[PDB]
RNA sequence: GGUGAAAUUCUUGGAUUUAUUGAAGACUAACUACUGCGAAAGCAUUUGCCAAGGACGUUUUCAUUAAUCAAGAACGAAAGUUAGGGGAUCGAAGAUGAUCAGAUACCGUCGUAGUCUUAACCAUAAACUAUGCCGACUAGGGAUCGGGUGGUGUUUUUCUUAUGACCCACUCGGCACCUUACGAGAAAUCAAAGUCUUUGGGUUCUGGGGGGAGUAUGGUCGCAAGGCUGAAACUUAAAGGAAUU
């Protein structure tokens, strides 16, 4: 895997984990 | 590490220049890492002058040139045996062939 | 003593044009084009049909009374191509050989002063 | 090597071996820092005055003739500024860059340049407060700045 | 190179450094003796202006600044000091 | 050919067209040109109605004789028509192609300058030059470009060329003061201080804005 | 039209093409270089205004005012974010025609956002010379740009001219380059990456096997995207560099 590929999926992880964080609060 | 000490480029000095489009497939690629070549071909192809002379109004006609300089991106002119691959000591010579 | 018109060659890397006119440039004598003489669609540029063309122009040249032309030859211009398509110079062979005479021949293909963006983005036609 | 660009120049002036005056020249010291007198009542930097020395008449250097430096004879007569020299001027030229900024937004490496110009200054503001030249409390802004130009 | 005597070089070496980078620093610079075309007087001028230099008497012009050396107004005639 | 669209009696329409003669003001020396082609009279849609505006675009050569003019060329706009004889104005002088591009050598600078100006009629012209940076004959560098300064100063010069040349007589007259490239020479002639310079041409005159018609003025154009 | 070949699409209410023109927004070809300038990002149409700046020249002036910097500031490509204006081209998404076993990929045709701009934000790039800054010294060689000197040197010519442009020689400052290293280095290579086991000119920052991971968490800054800061458990005998046949 691309490092740059591999830094996208991270950002989109942590875009669906934000999501989670919001609900929960 | 390194293969070119120019980098491939010709710039140093400067920091950015503008990038100029292939004549062939339009990847852009910087003004300097651009291979230029300059065609100066003949309007008219060398077989089928005489009959142009032949059919022209005044005889001693000038006969002009085209110009346009080309721009190809380092793949398009390696593809198109524009340059070609050379070994490491002689990738050294800058001066062109001829 | 000669009737002069204006030839108007236009070669696109596909598809060659012939295009006579009067000196004015305004009213015409025949186009006739690549397309229409070989009916195969990728031979469209290819020299053959282009000389042919040439030859439908000059025939009708012949039956107007223009016994002289001068000629303009065209690239597509602009952001594409620039350089002339295949079927230009075998059109303007054609030409010579009609019986039909020659004199000006000139490039007028649309060159910028710097122009618009060309079409195929950054890293282009990838094949 | 330079103080705000990446410049590496070294022309200078270069003062002659001989403290003695030149051997052609006449007039007397005495004369001299009459003229200078002169030049400061009409209105001049000392670095102008010197310049002028050199040029119109037969100075070499001030403190070769008369036995003292420009600004010191110029203390003594009680005519050196309120702000010495070089300070004044970092002072006005960026008062002119503020003036320029003011009338036009944008320019950017303008306000760069500003606040080099305004760096060099108190540099040499903190410079003077060590010296004790300026009044030890000094600072350089913006309105006072402007009214201490003009 | 490798053995010099580094303290009396040739006069034309010396010459030809830069003012600055000599032996010991001395200007190239000099003062000249100003005639001018008109009266009869002299005026010792610097060979590097900065100043349009007139005569005492009589506003005349005697030198233009340039980049380094002064240009002399024509009828005028100098003398190195 | 076989591919047909959707598309959602008067055959060879040269028999119902007349020839036409296209004359050149009396500036130049072959005053008749060439052959121009027009649909025949229809009452209310005249012929001469949709011709009075065509541009004529042709060598300076074949009005002058001489092939040192090849380069050059000029647009002649229909003006007066006689009955057989159209009688036309200048509209616009160019360099071809292959000239101007020829001369932009690499390793010299190219200075170019533009003007508009009125002559002493009331034409709009706007009017451009070249001109090169010369190897001087004694070069050892391998260049020959210009200062920037030295660049604008002779800009400027050309510029007050040109301004000084229009607004002086009228647009014949200019054509006449062109032809034989008596301006070019002067404006070597002014730049010989600033630089060198070489391959100095107006390249290019364009017409932008025109009086009234003035049939009589344009007459005293022919004849 | 388009193409390796096609097809999509537009076309006898007349496409394409030809000629004059007009509007709109882009961009600034050729000239354009182992050339310029700027702190970097960056910066090529003309002219004017507005300040700024390096180098040079200087028998001008101040007289240690300096070098580098944790705190703090200023700028900071492109995308992206608000809200206006603009919206020609080109074009993430989308449509959509092919090619393929598949092909919402390359190729083809369209095409919102964006591309341009005005007010804000954002603070990152292979933001690269992957070479921190200041200073000294060591080796030749031509170039070239900026300035300055000396040439009864060439040309210009309006008679001496006087400039200007060249020509030669020297000189500071710059972008580089060529050959040797007697020095370095793992080597590729390097006039610095040299003057280091013959180890100390001054300083700021950064690294300490590979993964986990630029992740988790806590701060903090962002409207948001994100940025700056930044672990450990556990895991592993290699990951790597330059050269070789
Ligand atoms: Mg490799
Ligand atoms: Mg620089
Ligand atoms: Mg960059
Ligand atoms: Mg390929
Ligand atoms: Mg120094
Ligand atoms: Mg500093
Ligand atoms: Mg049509
Ligand atoms: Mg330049
Ligand atoms: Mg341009
Ligand atoms: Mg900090
Ligand atoms: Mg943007
Ligand atoms: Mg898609
Ligand atoms: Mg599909
Ligand atoms: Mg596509
Ligand atoms: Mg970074
Ligand atoms: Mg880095
Ligand atoms: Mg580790
Ligand atoms: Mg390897
Ligand atoms: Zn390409
Ligand atoms: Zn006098």
């Amino acid at each position: 895997m691309r490092a740059k590929w591999r830094k996208k999926r991270t950002r989109r992880l942590k875009r669906k984990r934000r999501k989670v964080r919001a609900r929960s609060k | 590490p390194k293969k070119r000490a120019s980098n491939g480029r010709n710039k140093k000095g400067r920091g950015h220049v503008k990038p100029v489009r292939c004549v062939n497939c339009s990847r852009s690629v910087p003004k300097d890492k651009a291979i230029k070549r300059m065609a100066i071909r003949n309007i008219v192809e060398a077989a089928a002058i005489r009959d142009l002379s032949e059919a022209s109004v005044y005889a001693e006609y000038a006969l002009p040139k085209t110009y346009n300089k080309l721009h190809y991106c380092i793949s398009c002119a390696i593809h198109a045996r524009i340059v070609r691959v050379r070994s490491r000591t002689d990738r050294r010579i800058r001066a062109p062939p001829q | 003593s000669q009737v002069f018109g204006v030839a108007r060659i236009f070669a696109s890397f596909n598809d060659t044009f012939v295009h006579v006119t009067d000196l004015s440039g305004r009213e015409t004598i025949a186009r006739v084009t690549g397309g229409m003489k070989v009916k195969a669609d990728r031979d469209e540029s290819s020299p053959y049909a282009a000389m042919l063309a040439a030859q439908d122009v000059a025939a009708k040249c012949k039956e107007v009374g223009i016994t002289a032309v001068h000629i303009k030859i065209r690239a597509t211009g602009g952001t594409r191509s620039k350089t002339p398509g295949p079927g230009g110079q075998a059109a303007l062979r054609a030409l010579a050989r009609s019986g039909l005479r020659i004199g000006r021949i000139e490039d007028v293909t649309p060159v910028p002063s710097d122009s618009t963006r060309k079409k195929g983005g950054r890293r282009g036609r990838r094949l | 090597g330079r103080m705000h660009s990446k410049g590496k120049g070294m022309s200078s002036s270069a003062i002659p071996y001989s403290r003695n005056a030149p051997a052609w020249f006449k007039g007397s010291s005495d004369g001299v820092v009459e003229q200078i007198i002169k030049y400061a009542r009409k209105g001049l930097t000392p670095s102008q005055i010197g310049v002028l020395l050199r040029d119109a008449h037969g100075v070499t250097q001030a403190k070769v003739i008369t036995g003292n430096k420009i600004l010191r004879i110029l203390k003594s007569n009680g005519l050196a500024p309120e702000i010495p020299e070089d300070l004044y001027f970092l002072i006005k030229k960026a008062v002119s860059v503020r003036k320029h900024l003011e009338r036009n937004r944008k320019d950017k490496d303008a306000k760069f340049r500003l606040i080099l110009i305004e760096s060099r200054i108190h540099r040499l503001a903190r410079y003077y407060r060590t010296v004790s030249v300026l009044p030890p409390n000094w600072k350089y802004e913006s309105a006072t700045a402007s009214a201490l130009v003009n | 190179v490798l053995v010099q005597d580094l303290l009396h070089p040739t006069a034309a070496s010396e010459a030809r450094k830069h003012k600055l980078k000599t032996l010991v620093q001395s200007p190239r610079s000099h003062f000249l003796d100003v005639k001018c075309p008109g009266c009869l007087n002299i005026t010792t001028v610097f060979s590097h202006a900065q100043t349009a230099v007139t005569c005492e008497s009589c506003s005349t012009v005697l030198c233009t600044p340039t980049g380094g050396k002064a240009k002399l107004s024509e009828g005028t005639s100098f003398r190195r000091k | 050919a076989v591919g047909k669209n959707k598309r959602l009696r008067v055959v060879d329409p040269f028999t119902r067209k007349e020839w036409y003669d296209i004359k050149a003001p009396s500036t130049f020396e072959n005053r008749n040109v060439g052959k121009t082609l027009v649909n025949k009279s229809v009452g209310l849609k005249n012929a001469s109605d949709s011709l009075k505006g065509r541009v004529v675009e042709v060598c300076l050569a074949d009005l002058q004789g001489s092939e040192d003019h090849s380069f050059r060329k000029v647009k002649l706009r229909v003006d007066e028509v006689q009955g057989k004889n159209l009688l036309t104005n200048f509209h616009g002088m160019d360099f071809t192609t292959d000239k101007l591009r020829s001369m932009v050598r690499k390793w010299q600078t190219l200075i170019e300058a533009n003007v508009t100006v009125k002559t002493s009629d009331d034409y709009v012209l706007r009017i451009f030059a070249i001109a090169f940076t010369r190897k001087q004959a004694n070069q050892v560098k391998r260049t020959s470009y210009a200062q920037s300064s030295h660049i604008r100063q002779i800009r400027k010069v050309i510029s007050e060329i040109l301004t000084r040349e229009v607004q002086n007589s009228t647009l014949a007259q200019l054509t006449s003061k062109l032809i034989p490239e008596v301006i070019n020479k002067e404006i070597e002639n002014a730049t010989k201080d600033i630089f060198p310079l070489q391959n100095v041409h107006i390249r290019k005159v364009k017409l932008l804005k025109q009086p009234k018609f003035d049939l009589g003025s344009l007459l005293s154009l022919h004849g």
